[PDB]
C-alpha cells in the first residue's frame, strides 16, 4: 500500500497494457481475463490483514499502557497516582511509543495532520475502522499538545485573585507557591504546575467569621493539584479570554470563589479529560459500518461548561 | 407512438407526379412548388417522432446499468441504429442540406473542422465512463456506503471529471440549431441527468443526518431554553456562543470548510452558492437565510474570535425628566442636566456580579 | 493539416512512365535521368512541405487528454497507423533503392522493428497507452479520496524526483524525433513530443489548487486555534503562549518550518 514492487503490483500493471491495448471492441474482452484474476487476490490479502494488526497492537502497546497506569488515580478513582514522567513516553508527538506506532506500522493509512489525525488518506476502498480509536487518539493528541510542549512534561497557568460574601483570609497553597488573600486589591500571578523537590501536595484553607482556619482538603503526592480541582466544576464564565471561575463550596455555606485565566488553550482543566479513559478495543474491525456518533466530543464539554 | 403515415422512403412514388404535373397539362416553377413542398411533409412528419421520444424509468441502482449500458454500447446500440436511420434520409441537399436535416446531421460525423462543439462519438464515450462507475459501487463493495464514498467527491474533494461529464448535455441540446430537435436532445440529455439524480439522492439522506448529529444536536441541546432564543429569565450562557458563532475557529464555521465547499464558497460575508456544480441541488432556503443572520452577527459581537464589543452613549432631555439611569455592570453615567459628553463602555465588563437598572 | 502534395501522388508512377519518355524523341537515356533526378527531387520536396507542417495536435482543454491518448493508440481506429501504411505504401512506389532517401530513412524505418535496440514506433505507443492508463485511473477510479489527493502526489514525484511514468515517456519522445533528420524535425516535433505536453497542462494545476485545500488542514487551523483572540494579533487582553509559539516560527524543527 505505502511501498513499491512487490509481486502483486506488477502483476496488475501488466494485467491492465494487454488489456487496454486491444481495440474497443475487445475491452469487455480483456477487463475479465487479466486484471479480474487480480481482484481476487486483492480482496482475500487485505481483510486478515486487516484483522491481523489488531492482534499485534493488542501486545505492541495496549498492555505497556494497561500495565503502569492500571489502577492509579487519573483512570480510576483510587488513592494512589499515575507516576508523571512516565507517561511522557506514551504521549509525545514524536517519541513515544503511540507516536512511534502510527508512523510506520500504518504510514500510508494515517497521515499526521495539524494535531489530529485524519483518516481519508488511505486511498483505499473496502476498508474502515472503529471510530472508538480514531476519538481515543484525538483526546490523547489534545492533551499532547497543551500539557507537555518540551518532553519535560510542565505547563503553567495564570492565577485566580477572590471576590467573597462574608468570609476572609482565604489561602491555597500548592508546590511551595503560596497564596494568601485578605480582601486586597486582586492581582494575578502565576503557577508552574509540576515544580522542584519539595513535599507536594496542594491544600485550601478559609478563615470564618466565627472560627479559626480549618483546611477543606488537603491531598498529597505530585498529582495533587488536578485532584481537588475536579469537585466544583460549575466553570464557564463571560469575562476574560479563557473565561473561568471555580466554586469550591465548602462546609456550612460560606463558598469561596475564584476565577481561572489560562494561556496555552485551556491550562490544567484538559487534565480532567482523562477520567473513566480506557484505550479501546480493535481497530479495522467490521462491525460499526454505519454510525454517526460525531457529537459526544461536543455534548461532553457542553455538560462539562455550563454544569 | 403515432409515427403518422412517412411519405418518405418511397421517393420513387413522387417521380411519376414530378412529370405528371408538366406534361399532362400544357409554368416549370410548378415542378419546383412541389419540390419545395416535397419536404414540408418531411419537414414535420419525422419532426413529430423524434419529439415524440421519451424515455422508460428505471427509479433503482441496477436498473440504471442496464438502461445506460444498452446506449452506448455499440455493438446493439439502437440509439446508433437509430442516429443512421436518420443519417440515411438526408445526406444529400435534395455537404449543405436543403432540408431541415442540416443541424442534426452535424452530429453524426460531421468532420469537425474548428467547429468542436460535439461529436456524437465523443459523447457516448463519457456515458460509458459514467457506466464504470455506476457499476464499481454495485460491485460488492457495501453499495450503501461506497455510495457516499462517491458522493464526497461531488461536493467538496472537487474532482477534476465533473466539469466535462455534466456540460455535454448542455452543450449538445442548446447547439443542436431547431429547439424541437434539441427536445429531442432532451430527451437524450436525461440518462446523464438521471444518473445523478440517482447518485447524489442518497447524499442528501447522510449529509443531513450528519448535520444533524455535528451541530444541530450540540445547538439544541445547549442553547434551548436559555434567553434570547425563548423568552424566560434563566440561565445568560456567553461564552458558547463565540465557540460555535465564531468567524475562523467556530464549529459552524468548520462544517461549511470541511464538508460543504466546492458548492458553498465565502465571498465578503456572505457565500452565495454559483458555480455550474449546483445543478441537481437545490438548497432549502431557510438554511441559506438562517446562516447569512448568523454571519452577520459574527462582524459587530465576536470580532475578536471571543465575546465583546465597545460602543458609546448620549442621553438626552424631556419634561420632568432630569436624571440618569444606566449603570450598566459597574460603569456608571450620570447626568442632572448638565451639557451632554460622550461615555465609552464595554458590555461584557469583568465584574462577579453583572446586571443593569435604571433610576 | 495545411493541404499540400500536389499533383505527385504516387498513383502517377503507372500512368507516366510514358510522357517522360515522350520528351525524349522530339527534344534519350542522357536526358531521361535528366528528367527522373529532378522529378524524385521534386518528390520529396512536395512531400516535405504537407509533413513537416501538420500541426499541433489541436491542443486540448481540462481533463480529457484520455481521449486523444485513445486516438493515438487503438490499432483499428488509429489516424497514425493508418498514416504510417500510407506513407509505406506511397513511399515504396518511387521506382526499393531509388525510392528516395528523403521519405525513407525518416518514417519507414521505424515501422518496422529489427529484432534489436531500434527506436521503433512500438515502444512509444505503448508507453502512450501505459500514461493514459495511469491518467485513467487518476480521475474516474479515484478510490473515494479526491483525485486532488492524487494530483499532489505526482506533481510531487515528478518536479524533484526521478522516473515516474511521465518523465520517461518525454525522454523517449525526444530521441525518436531528434534522430531523424534536417527535414522531419519539424514533424517529429508534433507528433512525437506534443502528445506530453497536453498532459503536462492538464496535470498541475488541479495539484496546485490542491496544495491550497491541504494547506488549509495541515498548518493554517494549527495556527489559527492556539493564537486565535491572544494579544499579539488582535487586542485582548489575554496574551498569546510563549513556548507554543516556539513550535511553530523555528527554522528546523516547527510545523510552518517543516512544511516547506
Amino acid at each position: 500500500l505505502q511501498g513499491k514492487s512487490v509481486d502483486l503490483t506488477d502483476t496488475r500493471d501488466y494485467g491492465s497494457l494487454t488489456a487496454a491495448g486491444l481495440g474497443q471492441e475487445w475491452y469487455g474482452f480483456g477487463q475479465t481475463v487479466f486484471v479480474r484474476p487480480m481482484e481476487q487476490a486483492w480482496q482475500q490479502v487485505l481483510t486478515p490483514a486487516a484483522e491481523s494488526l489488531n492482534a499485534r497492537w493488542r501486545t505492541a502497546v495496549v498492555d505497556g499502557w494497561n500495565n503502569a497506569f492500571s489502577g492509579r488515580y487519573p483512570f480510576k478513582n483510587v488513592s494512589s497516582d499515575a507516576s508523571l514522567p512516565l507517561l511522557a513516553k506514551y504521549l509525545n508527538t514524536d517519541t513515544g511509543r503511540i507516536a512511534r506506532f502510527l508512523q510506520n506500522n500504518l504510514s500510508g493509512v494515517l497521515h499526521r495532520e495539524g494535531s489530529r489525525w485524519v483518516p481519508d488518506t488511505i486511498n483505499t476502498r473496502g476498508l474502515t475502522f472503529n471510530p472508538a480509536f480514531l476519538k481515543a487518539i484525538n483526546t490523547l493528541s489534545e492533551i499532547a499538545d497543551v500539557a507537555f510542549t518540551t518532553g519535560n512534561a510542565g505547563l503553567h497557568f495564570e492565577l485566580r485573585p477572590g471576590t467573597a460574601a462574608g468570609v476572609m483570609q482565604t489561602t491555597l497553597i500548592t508546590d511551595n507557591q503560596k497564596l494568601i488573600y485578605v480582601n486586597q486589591m486582586p492581582v494575578w500571578k502565576r503557577f508552574t504546575w509540576p515544580a522542584d523537590t519539595e513535599a507536594p501536595g496542594a491544600s485550601l484553607s478559609w478563615v470564618s467569621t466565627q472560627a479559626g482556619t480549618r483546611q477543606y482538603a488537603d491531598l498529597p503526592g505530585s498529582w495533587g493539584l488536578i485532584r481537588l480541582l475536579e469537585m466544583a466544576r460549575r466553570k464557564a464564565a463571560p469575562g476574560v479570554a479563557s473565561g473561568w471561575s471555580l466554586s469550591w463550596q465548602a462546609q456550612d455555606g460560606r463558598m469561596l470563589n475564584y476565577t481561572l485565566r489560562t494561556e496555552a488553550g485551556e491550562g490544567p482543566l484538559v487534565l480532567l479529560k482523562l477520567r473513566n479513559f480506557v484505550l479501546p478495543e480493535t481497530v479495522f474491525e467490521l462491525s460499526g459500518t454505519s454510525a454517526f456518533t460525531g457529537n459526544d466530543e461536543d455534548a461532553g464539554d457542553t455538560v462539562e461548561e455550563t454544569d | 407512438v403515432v409515427p403518422g403515415m412517412f411519405t418518405r422512403q418511397a421517393w420513387e412514388e413522387a417521380v411519376l407526379p414530378s412529370i405528371d404535373t408538366v406534361i399532362n397539362e400544357r409554368p416549370e416553377a410548378l415542378r419546383q412548388r412541389l419540390t419545395t413542398r416535397y419536404f414540408a411533409d418531411f419537414g414535420n412528419a419525422w419532426l413529430n417522432f423524434l419529439n415524440s421520444l421519451h424515455l422508460r424509468k428505471a427509479q433503482m441502482l441496477s436498473d440504471v446499468t442496464e438502461q445506460l449500458t444498452l446506449m452506448a454500447d455499440v455493438r446493439q446500440s439502437p440509439l446508433v441504429a437509430l442516429m443512421n436511420t436518420l443519417a440515411v434520409q438526408g445526406r444529400t441537399g435534395q455537404g449543405p442540406l436543403a432540408t431541415t436535416f442540416g443541424p442534426v446531421l452535424a452530429l453524426m460525423d460531421n468532420q469537425n473542422n474548428s467547429a468542436d462543439m460535439l461529436n456524437l462519438q465523443t459523447y457516448l464515450t463519457r456515458v460509458t465512463q459514467v457506466r464504470l462507475r455506476l457499476q464499481q459501487i454495485a460491485g460488492s463493495s457495501d453499495p450503501q456506503a461506497m455510495m457516499q464514498m462517491l458522493a464526497q467527491t461531488v461536493l467538496q474533494g472537487k474532482s477534476v471529471d465533473l466539469t466535462d461529464t455534466r456540460d455535454y448535455g448542455s452543450l449538445t441540446a442548446a447547439g443542436l440549431g431547431q429547439e424541437w430537435y434539441g427536445f429531442g436532445q432532451t430527451v437524450f440529455v436525461r440518462p446523464m441527468e438521471q444518473a445523478w439524480q440517482q447518485v447524489l439522492t442518497p447524499a442528501a439522506e447522510s449529509l443531513n443526518a450528519r448535520w444533524r448529529t455535528a451541530v444541530v444536536d450540540g445547538w439544541n441541546n445547549a442553547f434551548s431554553g436559555r434567553y434570547p432564543f425563548k423568552n424566560v429569565s434563566s440561565d445568560a450562557s456567553l461564552p458558547l456562543l463565540a465557540k460555535y458563532l465564531n468567524t475562523d475557529t467556530g464549529r459552524i464555521a468548520r462544517f461549511l470548510q470541511n464538508n460543504l465547499s466546492g458548492v458553498l464558497h465565502r465571498e465578503g460575508s456572505r457565500w452565495v452558492p454559483d458555480t455550474i456544480n449546483t445543478r441537481g441541488l437545490t438548497f432549502n432556503p431557510a438554511f441559506l437565510k438562517a446562516i447569512n443572520t448568523l454571519s452577520e452577527i459574527a462582524d459587530v459581537a465576536f470580532t475578536t474570535g471571543n465575546a465583546g464589543l465597545h460602543f458609546e452613549l448620549r442621553p438626552g432631555t424631556a419634561a420632568g425628566v432630569m436624571q440618569t439611569t444606566l449603570i450598566t455592570d459597574n460603569q456608571k453615567l450620570i447626568y442632572v442636566n448638565q451639557m451632554p459628553v460622550w461615555k465609552r463602555f464595554t458590555w461584557p465588563a469583568d465584574t462577579e456580579a453583572p446586571g443593569a437598572s435604571l433610576s | 493539416v495545411v493541404p499540400g502534395m500536389f499533383t505527385r501522388q504516387a498513383w502517377e508512377e503507372a500512368v507516366l512512365p510514358s510522357i517522360d519518355t515522350v520528351i525524349n524523341e522530339r527534344r534519350p537515356e542522357a536526358l531521361r535521368q535528366r528528367l527522373t533526378t529532378r522529378y524524385f527531387a521534386d518528390f520529396g520536396n512536395a512531400w516535405l512541405n504537407f509533413l513537416n507542417s501538420l500541426h499541433l495536435r489541436k491542443a486540448q482543454m481540462l481533463s480529457d487528454v484520455t481521449e486523444q491518448l485513445t486516438l493515438m493508440a487503438d490499432v483499428r481506429q488509429s489516424p497514425l497507423v493508418a498514416l504510417m501504411n500510407t506513407l509505406a505504401v506511397q513511399g515504396r512506389t518511387g521506382q526499393r533503392l531509388h525510392g528516395p532517401l528523403a521519405t525513407t530513412f525518416g518514417p519507414v524505418l521505424a515501422l518496422m522493428d529489427n529484432q534489436n535496440n531500434s527506436a521503433d514506433m512500438l515502444n512509444l505507443q505503448t508507453y502512450l497507452t501505459r500514461v493514459t492508463q495511469v491518467r485513467l485511473r487518476l480521475q474516474q477510479i479515484a478510490g473515494s479520496s479526491d483525485p486532488q489527493a492524487m494530483m499532489q502526489m505526482l506533481a510531487q514525484t515528478v518536479l524533484q524526483g526521478k522516473s515516474v511514468d511521465l518523465t520517461d515517456t518525454r525522454d523517449y519522445g525526444s530521441l525518436t524525433a531528434a534522430g531523424l533528420g534536417q527535414e522531419w524535425y519539424g514533424f517529429g516535433q508534433t507528433v512525437f513530443v506534443r502528445p506530453m505536453e497536453q498532459a503536462w497542462q492538464q496535470v498541475l494545476t488541479p495539484a496546485a489548487e490542491s496544495l491550497n485545500a491541504r494547506w488549509r488542514t495541515a498548518v493554517v487551523d494549527g495556527w489559527n486555534n492556539a493564537f486565535s483572540g491572544r494579544y499579539p494579533f488582535k487586542n485582548v487582553s489575554s496574551d498569546a503562549s510563549l513556548p507554543l509559539l516556539a513550535k511553530y516560527l523555528n527554522t528546523d524543527t516547527g510545523r510552518i518550518a517543516r512544511f516547506l
